[PDB]
């Protein structure tokens, strides 16, 4: 492992294990080295873990990130913002990214 | 991925109540972010 | 995998070890502010490691 990709990953185990100020102290360190977009998917992941999808959902669109926009999807979906929520799907489905349309795709299947 | 974050992966669908598509192309944007790292 | 396991920890180990003798180097505040920052993400995620892992 490179050694960021490594604390990258483990501060994402900490998020999702209750180690949230262990993982944010890891991101201190990779937003002193330019890794904001893993920062902010960290940062996601550890207030979504929380059950704090509204905080989440501010930040998230408060800085933007293409490949991130399903986790805020994904906050919209469990505070039960629907309008938001097709509003952000119909954009999302615009993407040329593969990923990003299968995303779109099994958030479609799920609300049915 | 490291074992326990996979772990962690398979863990979403419940935790979020999404299902196995969702997962798989969330798990993918990850790795993509962390696959730009220098 | 535990030899996964035994293999990233003493990554982070030595990782943290090293920087703990370039702190002793000498350096300005700016230098100590990296190096501080760099230290506690490494004994964070040895920590996340030993509780999740162990």
């Amino acid at each position: 492992y490179k050694l960021n990709v490594l604390l990258a990953e483990i501060a994402l185990i900490g998020t999702g294990n209750h180690y949230h100020e262990e993982a944010n102290c890891i991101a201190e360190w990779l937003h002193l080295k330019g890794e904001e977009e893993a920062v902010q998917l960290i940062r996601l992941s550890s207030l979504m873990n929380r059950g704090d999808y509204a905080s989440a959902l501010q930040q998230g669109n408060k800085l933007a990130y293409p490949d991130l926009e399903p986790w805020l999807a994904l906050c919209e979906y469990r505070l039960g913002l629907g309008s938001a929520l097709e509003s952000r799907l119909n954009r999302l489905a615009r993407s040329q990214d593969p990923r990003i349309q299968t995303f779109v795709n099994g958030m479609r299947e799920q609300l049915k | 991925l490291l074992a326990d974050l996979q772990h962690s992966i398979n863990k979403w669908s419940v935790i979020y109540n999404i299902n196995s598509t969702i997962v798989r192309s969330m798990k993918d944007l990850m790795q993509g972010i962390l696959q730009k790292f220098p | 995998n535990v030899e996964t396991v035994r293999s990233i920890t003493m990554q982070l180990e030595m990782a943290l070890t090293k920087l703990k003798k370039d702190m002793m180097r000498g350096g300005d505040a700016k230098q100590y502010q990296v190096w501080q920052r760099e230290s506690k993400a490494l004994e964070s995620a040895i920590a996340i490691i030993h509780y999740v892992a162990g």
